RNA sequence: CCCGGCGAGGGGAGUGAAAAAGAACCUGAAACCGUGUACGUACAAGCAGUGGGAGCACGCUUAGGCGUGUGACUGCGUACC
RNA sequence: GUAACGGGGCUAAACCAUGCACCGAAGCUGCGGCAGCGACGCUUAUGCGUUGUUGGGUAGGGGAGCGUUCUGUAAGCCUGCGAAGGUGUGCUGUGAGGCAUGCUGGAGGUAUCAGAAGUGCGAAUGCUGACAUAAGUAACGAUAAAGCGGGUGAAAAGCCC
């Protein structure tokens, strides 16, 4: 072995949703925030 | 980014696009969105599993047969010109040597030799342990490993 | 860490401009109208692949009807005379024959006419 | 002088030495394929019409090439409802040489 | 190999004469239209002129069935704004006895440059004789 | 030699209250 | 007097089609010296059919 | 037997120079002076100057003699257009584009 | 040394491996306006393409008839967010 | 502007009544190909052949990835016989995309798994820097007003007399 023949196990790591990077990704122009409402701005959501 | 915290032109009126500052990060010489602060990327491992790593990789090292042990690996003079002649008849090229007591001579003669590092026996490490071709060990220094892994 | 993207950007653009060799005016020179045009080219190349079998069927039947009218029968009773002798030629080979092997076309309309009559 | 027959779910039309393109048959490169399922055979007004096929009809064919075709695009799109989809498809093809016609 | 398409230098072109004695205008027009376009010659191709030449003569002998001889109104238009010009059948025959066929065939021919260059090959004529005897046509008596 | 590149006149908001729609 | 949609190299060429230049069709050679001057025009050196009407 | 001669950074436009340099394509240099000496644009002195310098460089350096030459290629570029600022009304200003042209003249017999 | 206003700016001649490395100078892409070659375009109506397809010029090559460039002619077709 | 059959036009090429044929789509079916889900047997690359069946698709949920910068395999590998960058061609994967190579270019790129991201432009009346567009169009900053001889020069409508 070396420092080049290692790996994590099967599926221990995923990629993280880069939400806001295109159209073919499956994620896009809105970006996980829906449309037009208070769930779709900076400071989104409401309090508890 | 320092300086102008004033409106560069007013909101309505002039038909340019709306703008708040020269510090606005879509401009030349503005800030950026999300540059970091200084940080520390070091995580925390657990003690049991960190010792399990050294429990595992030495087993795989012996199963690969990349381990030599000698009674005392030493050259009896602080002079690299004999270490790089003993090793060429030891038939090695890039090895780690570990020793029990804090020897001065082997450390000094191996400091210049860029491949052949000499660690101690306590402060060994997984990455430089795995990153070599062969690893040699000491009849006394391996007993500290014997005590600290078990 | 501070990824300049000039290597990626023009290698992306020049593929589309290499796709767009031969369109009028701007859209074989400019980038961001050519990308709009090559996608329209993709949609039309999609649609006409479905429609080529529409159109060559829309073409072959005119030729077979013309040669059948030369021999003296309309196309519908020609296809009925083909199904009654049950011979499974399609309307590609007949559109070949009606141009080229007109004597075999006359023999075929004779066979279908006797099979219908 | 020529004949006409089925393969690939189709009705091609061949003659001697005509390197025709078929959609792939599961046979190897330099091999010999027969078909007795011809429909028409014309050899200078020796005309015969075969329902469903022709009794004494048999071809002789020698397959040559098993290659693949052309990267032709599949580009689906919709107006402003945010859906593009690219694809590039290439469809296999198989060439023969007609070595003989028999009726 | 691709499907056969006709080529214009070696496409053929005939010469025929059809007299318009006592025939229904539409039931002559569609026949002459489909013969002009060439849905009868076997080497037809939609984008190549696979056509012919047909002479029509004695245009004042077309019979039109019924009371359309006063209610088949030919409307055409100037460009100048008062000009919705309106001419009925018998007035059309009196003022110019040739448009009566050329309009009814201009309808049933395609409205592209193929048919619009084809429509030159309908050399209609008012009288029983002509000036094309050197072509020596044949009576296509339909 | 060389020269500058002027800009940004006091463009008077490009209009009066012209379109009196009331 | 705005534009609405932008003409291209096509029309910005085709507007030159009449505005381009026409050369002078032929000069003239003097009947007693043999040099090139315009028609109904004096030469540099003071020639217009022979006589030295002007010094230079 | 090509001979270049050029002339760069000259006070002319990019679309007035072609209106005189579309006269000197395919003529003996005699006629190419009998046209340029009486066309009356501004660039008719500049292209005359550069054609003179071209004809002389062929006279010197490539064996050529004066009346042999036939003007094969001539084309004019868009040089480095430097700029000024002139006031229009109400404080509005303009990068007025003082254009210029890299005149090239290529003469030969071949 | 040559042109040219004793110029600006060029052209050979020589520096260096290289002067479309010549000081507006490393590499020099796109919009862009140019020149030249091939083809097409003056009876033709439209989101400019796509599918069929003419003819013409030029390419490996025994004609094997295929790639290449234009695209007359014609089916369909009201851009993108 | 026919202009309340789509148009030509139609006494049937209309309407009603019966049929026998046909056209007619990406429906369906045939032929080849990838992928899902579930069967079933496995003879493992941890399941692989038959087998059914399905895959229009936004907001949106879940999976499989391609590529750019940077460290660690690297004091390795490739390169003055030509590295990074540009350019053209030629193949190639279901794709983001790679490999190979003629030309320019004259000192660096970089395996393979892996790790961390200022990581991917069509917009945002975004922002700078360049070039177009109207266009060789308007305008030349008072309607006090210039003409001529001589000189300087390669040059004169203004510059000197
Ligand atoms: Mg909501
Ligand atoms: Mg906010
Ligand atoms: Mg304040
Ligand atoms: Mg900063
Ligand atoms: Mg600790
Ligand atoms: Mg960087
Ligand atoms: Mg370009
Ligand atoms: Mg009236
Ligand atoms: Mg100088
Ligand atoms: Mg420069
Ligand atoms: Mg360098
Ligand atoms: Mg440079
Ligand atoms: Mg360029
Ligand atoms: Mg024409
Ligand atoms: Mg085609
Ligand atoms: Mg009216
Ligand atoms: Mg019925
Ligand atoms: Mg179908
Ligand atoms: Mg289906
Ligand atoms: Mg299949
Ligand atoms: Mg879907
Ligand atoms: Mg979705
Ligand atoms: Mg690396
Ligand atoms: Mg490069
Ligand atoms: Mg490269
Ligand atoms: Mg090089
Ligand atoms: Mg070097
Ligand atoms: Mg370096
Ligand atoms: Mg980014
Ligand atoms: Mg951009
Ligand atoms: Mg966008
Ligand atoms: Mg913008
Ligand atoms: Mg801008
Ligand atoms: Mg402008
Ligand atoms: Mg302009
Ligand atoms: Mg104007
Ligand atoms: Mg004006
Ligand atoms: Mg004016
Ligand atoms: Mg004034
Ligand atoms: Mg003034
Ligand atoms: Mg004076
Ligand atoms: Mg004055
Ligand atoms: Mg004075």
């Amino acid at each position: 072995m070396r420092l080049n023949t290692l790996s994590p196990a099967e599926g221990s790591k995923k990629a993280g949703k880069r939400l806001g990077r295109g159209i073919g990704s499956g994620l896009g122009k809105t970006g996980g925030r829906g449309h037009k409402g208070q769930k779709s701005r900076s400071g989104g959501g409401v309090r508890r | 980014v320092t300086g102008s915290g004033k409106k560069p032109w007013r909101q309505k009126g002039t038909g340019r696009a709306r703008s708040g500052s020269i510090k606005s990060p879509i401009w030349r010489s503005g800030g950026v969105t999300f540059a970091a602060r200084p940080q520390d990327h070091s995580q925390k491992v657990n003690k049991k599993m960190y010792r399990g790593a050294l429990k595992s990789i030495l087993s795989e090292l012996v199963r690969q047969d990349r381990l030599i042990v000698v009674e005392k690996f030493s050259v009896e003079a602080p002079k690299t010109k004999l270490l790089a002649q003993k090793l060429k008849d030891m038939a090695l090229e890039d090895v780690l040597i570990i020793t029990g007591e804090l020897d001065e001579n082997l450390f000094l003669a191996a400091r210049n030799l860029h491949k052949v590092d000499v660690r101690d026996a306590t402060g060994i490490d997984p990455v430089s342990l795995i990153a070599f071709d062969k690893v040699v060990m000491t009849a006394d220094a391996v007993k500290q490993v014997e005590e600290m892994l078990a | 860490a501070r990824v300049k993207r000039g290597v990626i950007a023009r290698a992306r653009h020049k593929k589309i401009l290499k796709q767009a060799k031969g369109y009028y005016g701007a859209r074989s020179r400019v980038y961001r109208v050519a990308f709009q045009a090559v996608i329209k080219a993709g949609q039309y190349a999609y649609r006409d692949r479905r429609q080529r079998k529409r159109q060559f069927r829309q073409l072959w039947i005119a030729r077979i009807n013309a040669a059948a009218r030369q021999n003296g029968i309309s196309y519908s009773k020609f296809i009925n005379g083909l199904k009654k002798a049950s011979v499974e030629i399609d309307r590609k080979i007949l559109a070949d024959i009606a141009v080229f092997d007109k004597v075999a076309f006359t023999a075929l309309v004779e066979k279908a006419k006797a099979a219908l009559a | 002088m020529y004949a006409v027959f089925q393969s690939g779910g189709k009705q091609h039309r061949v003659s001697e030495g005509q390197t025709v393109r078929l959609e792939k048959l599961d046979i190897a490169t330099g091999e010999t394929v027969e078909f007795a399922e011809v429909l028409m055979i014309a050899n200078g007004e020796e005309v015969k019409i075969g329902v469903p096929f022709v009794d004494g009809g048999v071809i002789k064919a020698e397959v040559v090439a098993h290659g693949r075709g052309e990267k032709v695009k599949i580009v689906k799109f919709r107006r402003r409802k945010h859906y593009r989809k690219q694809q590039g498809h290439r469809q296999w093809f198989t060439d023969v040489k007609i070595t003989g016609i028999s009726a | 190999m691709k499907t056969f398409t006709a080529k214009p230098e070696t496409v053929k072109r005939d010469w025929y004469v059809v007299d318009a004695t006592g025939k229904t205008l539409g039931r002559l027009a569609t026949e002459l239209a489909r013969r002009l376009r060439g849905k009868h010659k076997a080497e037809y191709t939609p984008h190549v002129d696979t056509g012919d030449y047909i002479i029509v003569l004695n245009a004042d002998k077309v019979a039109v069935t019924g009371n359309k001889r006063t209610d088949k109104v030919y409307y055409h238009h100037t460009g100048h704004i008062g000009g919705i010009k309106q001419a009925t059948f018998e007035e059309m025959i009196a003022r110019r006895p040739e448009r009566v066929i050329e309009i009814a065939v201009k309808g049933m021919l395609p409205k592209g440059p193929l048919g619009r260059a084809m429509f030159r090959k309908l050399k209609v004529y008012a009288g029983n004789e002509h000036n094309h005897a050197a072509q020596q046509p044949q009576v296509l008596d339909i | 030699a060389a020269a500058a590149a002027a800009a940004a006149a006091a463009a008077a908001a490009a209009a009066a209250a012209a379109a009196a729609a009331a | 007097a705005v534009q609405q949609n932008k003409p291209t190299r096509s029309k910005r060429g085709m507007r030159r089609s009449h505005d381009a230049l026409t050369a002078v069709t032929s000069l003239s050679v003097d009947k007693t010296s043999g040099e090139k001057h315009l028609r109904h025009h004096i030469t540099a050196d003071g020639y217009y059919r022979g006589r030295k009407v002007i010094a230079k | 037997m090509e001979t270049i001669a050029k002339h760069r950074h000259a006070r002319s436009s990019a679309q007035k120079v072609r209106l005189v340099a579309d006269l000197i394509r395919g003529k003996k240099v005699s006629q190419a002076l009998d046209i340029l000496t009486y066309t009356n644009k501004k660039a008719a002195v500049l292209v005359k100057k550069v054609l003179e310098s071209a004809i002389a460089n062929a006279e010197h350096n490539d064996g050529a003699d004066i009346d042999d030459l036939k003007v094969t290629k001539i084309f004019v570029d868009e040089g480095p257009s430097m700029k000024r600022i002139m006031p229009r009304a109400k404080g509005r200003a303009d990068r007025i584009l003082k254009r210029t042209s890299h005149i090239t003249v290529v003469v030969s017999d071949r």
